[PDB]
């Protein structure tokens, strides 16, 4: 239930935000944690170590994609000098 | 109830309803962990067949092994009880020495070798039950018959010897 | 001094009434300045000056940023 | 007759309090809300770390100790540190980042009711049985053949993740290799 | 001045040992993993160093039909 | 037979609710601060 | 779940239900009789029951109601206390064991 509310918070990050692109990166991190938390709790209910394994690979991949996204942001910011959307 | 490890239990639920009379009664084993552990290989020596038969009965009836293996469950309790009756009538002092050492030493069998060797000898000379561990490396002395223990907190004195039957 | 006391709470209901039969700065050749002339001077060190707090960049500012590299890639 | 069922408090070997999950749940939501309404992005990431800790603390207390500590080491220990380094080096005017959130509030309500009403119906009983007189208690007992040599959760993962499921590990390794080569290629002068 | 590996492999190896010791000996230690994986277990077999059998991590169910034991039945109680 | 008025109300509600959805997006994508009551 | 590897290094608790369901499908479904997979329906429902427990929850909610309605009608003249129950089945507390058992 908490995991569902957290997914909304990550969803709501995209609704409320017109100009903060950094918040877009953070809202993906919230969504991914919410989905991993749901898998972890379900894996506990169904006594299944595969759920924990799936969550570990989501942490690995979401950590890997955070680094790519920050690198892409750095290449973007090197040329623009701002992460602000003019709106 | 489920075999899940609890994390938030604050209560214990008991049920006083007995077993139906149609099921033959049985006296449950009344021995604590440490005595059971000092007598485990002795129980294994005498009741291995009944232990195996009980486990095989359950495997023959998957999902139903609790029921329809009760009669074989009762045998395993009686045989083990015979070993704890025989030991308590013939090796009581040596038995209490080993399980009291075990209870004081984190139930680690390698911490109480002198007390074990004394009991092993007495049990063998009255009950003909001998400790056996399958598949120990043939190129080394059996770990339970080694004069020195690497992981022992106190060094085994040199006047306390392992019990090898036939010597 | 907590800035708060019984006779101080009472003092805040009272309103400064100026005696008309008393010498003023006039008699001394002085002209007092108004407090609104001094707030900026005395409170300037209390206004935040972090880069986070400047108002948004003008289009003049947005265009000049594109004349600079904003990360040292060789370092 | 008599009272066949006896309920009494456990004295030792008691177990954790289920109350503490509720504080951790509410603190995660408050921290979650503080992430997307924070003025400064750095303060938004600081609230994100608090959200990571509360989830990690929650996972630890229910017995998921390895994954809970993995969250602390990985997400707070390295991902969040990378986010704050970049955020605290770049030039940010907080004024340029403030959207009028009141204009997004009617859509915020509509999105919340629509999405919640659909995904909640999809949550299996395990996640919805104990949230929102006659209450249901969970019962637990021992087994002996299953408890011969228990593995910790990290051991149980280790027993299969290199053998039975090692294709996942290879796939993850190539993803990590792509990330290192990629992030390097686009940032540094050759 | 630095030697080239593909033209003179041995000269490069000496230079790397002396001029990049940390990098060179990481490769040497890393390659010792596979080398001991090929040498020692054959060596151990010849000398008679036999591998220990795995310890039981589950109940060792006996293979075969049940033995049909007759003992410790209900009449033996009390 | 069928209830013409009752069916129309359901008809009006279902596709009007999506219009209420599209109306909130316009308010959300509004540039000037118009508040939540727009 | 269906993986067969549980949290303590043993097998997953619903795996026998999952093996049965697969066993029923493979041996009763085929190309000749597409309706043979109908037999596998109660087996499927058992598997979902092991995972989620919605039936067992429903059964105990009803049974707790009847149980907690019978205890209100009866009057407990002297119910056992927590201390005495803690003495149940002990080496020198027969009186507490007898009192709790109403023997
Ligand atoms: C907020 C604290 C959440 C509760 C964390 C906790 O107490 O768990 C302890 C845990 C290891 O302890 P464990 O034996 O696994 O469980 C005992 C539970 N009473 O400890 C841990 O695994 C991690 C401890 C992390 C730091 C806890 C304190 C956080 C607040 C510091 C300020
Ligand atoms: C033959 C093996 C020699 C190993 C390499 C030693 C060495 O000198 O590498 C040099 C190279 C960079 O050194 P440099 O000479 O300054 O490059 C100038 C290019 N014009 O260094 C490199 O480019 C790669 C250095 C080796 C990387 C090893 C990484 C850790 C390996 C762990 C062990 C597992 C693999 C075995």
């Amino acid at each position: 239930n908490i995991t569902l509310i957290l997914f909304l918070i990550g969803i709501l990050g995209f609704v409320l935000n017109r100009k903060n692109i950094i918040l877009m990166l953070i809202s993906i991190e919230i969504m991914l944690l919410s989905i991993t938390f749901l898998i972890l709790l379900s894996s506990l209910n169904m006594d299944d170590i595969i759920g924990q394994t799936y969550a570990i690979y989501i942490i690995v991949v979401a950590g890997a994609e955070s680094a790519i996204g920050l690198g892409i942001l750095v290449a973007f910011y090197r040329l623009r000098g701002s992460i602000a959307i003019e709106y | 109830m489920a075999t899940r490890k609890p994390a938030f239990n604050q209560h214990v639920l008991l049920d006083t309803t007995p077993l139906p009379d149609s099921i033959p009664k049985v006296k449950e084993i009344g021995a604590s962990s440490a005595p059971l552990l000092s007598a485990s290989f002795f129980i294994g020596a005498r009741c291995k067949d009944y232990n195996d038969d009980y486990m095989q009965c359950k495997n023959e009836n998957p999902g139903r092994g609790e029921f329809e293996c009760l009669k074989e469950g009762r045998r395993v309790t009686r045989c083990a009880r015979s070993v704890l009756k025989d030991i308590n009538t013939h090796c009581l002092e040596q038995f209490r020495a080993h399980w009291q050492c075990l209870d004081n030493n984190n139930q680690q069998l390698w911490q109480c070798r002198p007390a074990e060797w004394k009991l092993n000898k007495c049990v063998y000379e009255n009950l003909k039950l001998e400790k056996v561990i399958p598949d120990q490396p043939k190129n080394s002395t059996p770990v339970h018959l080694r004069q020195r223990q690497i992981f022992a907190h106190h060094a085994i004195p040199p006047w306390e010897r392992p019990f090898i039957p036939g010597q | 001094d907590t800035g708060l006391s019984r006779d101080q709470v009472e003092r805040e209901f009272h309103d400064q009434v100026i005696d008309p039969t008393a010498k003023t700065f006039k008699d001394l050749g002085m002209e007092p300045t108004d407090i609104s002339k001094w707030t900026y001077h005395y409170l300037l060190p209390y206004r935040p000056s972090t880069y986070y707090d400047l108002p948004p960049s003008t289009e003049k500012e947005m265009r000049e940023e594109r004349k600079y590299l904003h990360v040292l890639d060789d370092q | 007759s008599q009272i066949s069922l006896l309920l009494l408090k456990e004295i030792y070997t008691n177990g954790s309090t289920h109350i503490m999950l509720d504080i951790l749940s509410v603190l995660a939501v408050i921290s979650g809300i503080c992430v997307i309404i924070s003025k400064n992005p750095i303060v938004s990431v600081l609230h994100l770390i608090g959200l990571f800790a509360y989830v990690s603390f929650y996972l630890i207390l229910i017995g998921l100790n390895f994954v809970g500590l993995s969250y602390l080491i990985v997400y707070i220990g390295a991902v969040s540190i990378l986010f704050l380094f970049i955020l605290m080096l770049i030039n940010i005017r907080t004024s340029e980042l403030q959207s009028n959130t009141s204009n997004s509030i009617p859509l915020t309500i509509l999105v919340g009711i629509i999405i919640s009403s659909f995904l909640f119906k999809m949550l299996p009983y395990g996640v919805i049985i104990s949230n929102q007189k006659n209450d249901l208690f969970f019962i637990t007992s021992k087994i002996w053949d299953g408890a011969l040599a228990e593995n910790n959760h990290i051991s149980s993962i280790g027993n299969i993740m290199y053998t039975n499921y090692n294709v996942w590990l290879i796939l993850a390794s190539f993803i990590l290799l792509l990330a290192m080569v990629g992030a390097i290629v686009i940032t540094i002068k050759p | 001045t630095t030697p080239r590996f593909w033209s003179t492999p041995l000269k490069y190896c000496r230079w790397a040992a002396r001029e990049r010791p940390a990098l060179f000996f990481s490769v040497v230690i890393g390659a010792l993993g596979p080398v001991t994986l090929a040498t020692v277990p054959p060596l151990r077999r010849l000398i008679g160093d036999v591998d220990a059998a795995p310890i039981p991590l589950t109940y060792p169910i006996p293979p075969g039909p049940r033995k049909q034991l007759k003992g410790y039945d209900d009449d033996t109680e009390d | 037979p069928k209830d013409a008025v009752h069916l129309g109300l359901k008809g009006a509600a279902v596709v009007g609710g999506i219009g209420l959805l599209f109306a909130a997006v316009r308010t959300s994508l509004a540039r000037k601060n118009v508040g939540p009551w727009a | 779940m269906a993986s067969g590897y549980g949290l303590n290094g043993g097998p997953s608790r619903c795996f026998p239900f999952w093996q049965e369901l697969l066993a029923c499908y493979v041996t009763n479904s085929s190309e000749d009789n597409p309706d043979g997979k109908n037999k596998c329906i109660p087996v499927m429902e058992d598997y979902y029951e092991c995972l989620h427990h919605r039936k067992e929850a429903a059964r105990v909610r009803a049974l707790q109601a009847a149980y907690r309605e019978a205890e209100a009608k009866k009057l407990q003249e002297n119910p056992p206390t927590a201390g005495q129950i803690r003495n149940l089945g002990l080496l020198n507390k027969e009186e507490d064991t007898k009192k709790v058992h109403c023997a």
